[PDB]
DNA sequence: CCATGGAGTCATTTTATCTTGTGTCACTTACAGAAAAAGTATTACTAATATATGTTGAAAA
DNA sequence: TTTTCAACATATATTAGTAATACTTTTTCTGAAGATAAAATGACTCCATGG
């Protein structure tokens, strides 16, 4: 738990991929023990507001293992356009980001007229 | 028969059992009657059956009589502990270390702790600090603490003090500081008339106690003596017999370390033991 | 008193050893575990919130 | 039957107070050829007794 968020605000504050969701399978534990020390360690110490995480880095590497073709980068700005008026149109706040991701890819998928089951994008 | 050669061959056993050094050879030396697979079977039984034991030493394997409260003590233990119990009462007395219980079981570190707490609790066994290094906790039966160990830390001198006061007075007469010379007015008459020891008295001496402690043998009593032979606070003469070298003095152009004290300020022209060296 | 036996010293081999081996560019890439200390995670409480999550199931098509 | 709801619930986070226990950490703390030599080889000789 220690290590686990002291290497996560890093990889934050770069804006990069990574999510503590997926930050804790590689544990069997609950990213929640997880979740909590790092949130403490955001008492003891004193930190920035910079690592505020959008979908729009996230739809990348979501991307990656969609399979597929090419077509996908083209469902990339489909997607993020949407995304992003979705951030707008302001129904974005307050949910886990992964999540509202994730949703804009099925929609853009479709958009593309692709069939890829649910279970397979929560993979 | 199973109960029958279970409760007879348990009854030469609980009987005298040849005692300890009871091997396989003397079931032949009371009942060889027994075909040899046969009474074999049932001796590999009842040890399974906890009705008999078996313990490792010299020639063949030894057997011995065993009653349930060990027999469902072990049978209770784990397969972890099964050998590995049995096998720590082996030591009995002196006890037994960890990594050498590792090598002989074959395990890590990792599994033979959780099973020697488990025996902690169990208190079948007991955490030991001996004579050498607290590195090792050696580990024997909660119940039996034959070891060897004075004990090997402090209130030796508060002792040694003590008779030396005693040892003193054997000497010359008591004390005598007052004056000039007060000390032994030439030891009585013919100081050598008087040959005298302390030694064995001692023992009768230290019957006084008004300590906490137990009684100590003639032998230790030497050592003790032999301190304050190499502190020269006293003297060993033939044998048992010991004297006093009167640096009762010492606890009141020169040799005497006492009474003498250094200047120890500004001037630098000093003589050290050190910057030579 | 003298030839002898025994040893003590003193050349003499044969084994165990170590320093070397032409020059110049031009790139290249202290062990492990033991114990003590510090600190913490539950372990109950409301108590508001608002997602997730599961299931299920009920309700509807 | 299936789908949407719903609904039930339960964590999830704060701030506390305890108090006690259990549990991880950390921090001590120790149990290639030709000189050089070394030794076995052997002869020399002092020095022993005895017929």
């Amino acid at each position: 738990n220690v290590i686990a968020s002291c290497l996560y605000v890093a990889c934050r504050k770069e804006k990069t991929h990574h999510m503590l969701i997926d930050f804790s399978s590689r544990l069997q534990v609950s990213v929640y023990s997880i979740g909590a020390t790092f949130l403490k360690m955001v008492k003891k110490l004193h930190i920035t507001e910079l690592p505020l995480a959008d979908p729009s880095l996230f739809i990348q590497h979501f991307a990656e293992k969609l399979d597929l073709a090419d077509k996908k980068i083209k469902v990339v700005k489909d997607a993020v356009k949407l995304a992003q008026r979705m951030s707008k149109d302001w129904m974005f706040e307050g949910r886990r980001p992964a999540g509202i991701a994730g949703a804009c890819i099925l929609l853009a998928c479709r958009m593309n007229n692709l069939r890829r089951t649910h279970t397979e994008i929560v993979a | 028969q199973l109960s029958d050669n279970a409760k007879t061959l348990h009854s030469q056993m609980m009987s005298k059992g040849i005692g300890a050094l009871f091997t396989q050879q003397e079931l032949q030396k009371q009942m060889g009657i027994g075909s040899l697979t046969d009474l074999m079977s049932i001796v590999q039984e009842l040890l399974d059956k906890n009705l008999i034991k078996l313990v490792k030493q010299n020639d063949e394997l030894k057997f011995q009589g065993v009653l349930e409260s060990e027999a469902q003590k072990k049978a209770t233990m784990s397969a972890e502990e099964a050998l590995v119990y049995s096998y720590i009462e082996a030591s009995g007395r002196e006890g037994i270390w960890s990594k050498t219980i590792k090598a002989r079981t074959n395990l890590h570190q990792h599994v033979v702790l959780k099973c020697l707490k488990s025996l902690e609790s169990q208190r079948y066994v007991k955490s030991v600090k001996s004579v050498k290094f607290p590195t090792r906790k050696i580990y024997m039966l909660y119940s039996l603490q034959p070891s060897v160990d004075e004990l090997d830390i402090e209130f030796i001198n508060s002792l040694l003090t003590i008779v030396w006061r005693f040892i003193s007075e054997n000497t010359f007469p008591n004390g005598f500081k007052n004056f000039e010379n007060g000390p032994k007015k030439n030891v009585f008459y013919a100081p050598n008339v008087k040959n005298y020891s302390t030694t064995q008295e001692i023992l009768e001496f230290i019957t006084a106690a008004q300590v906490a402690n137990v009684e100590l043998t003639p032998s230790n009593i030497r050592s003790l003596c032999e301190v304050l032979v190499y502190d020269d606070k006293l003297e060993k003469v033939t044998h048992d017999c010991y004297r006093v070298t009167l640096e009762s003095i010492l606890q009141m152009s020169i040799f005497n370390y006492f009474k003498m004290f250094p200047a120890s300020k500004h001037d630098k022209e000093v003589v050290y033991f050190d910057e030579w060296t």
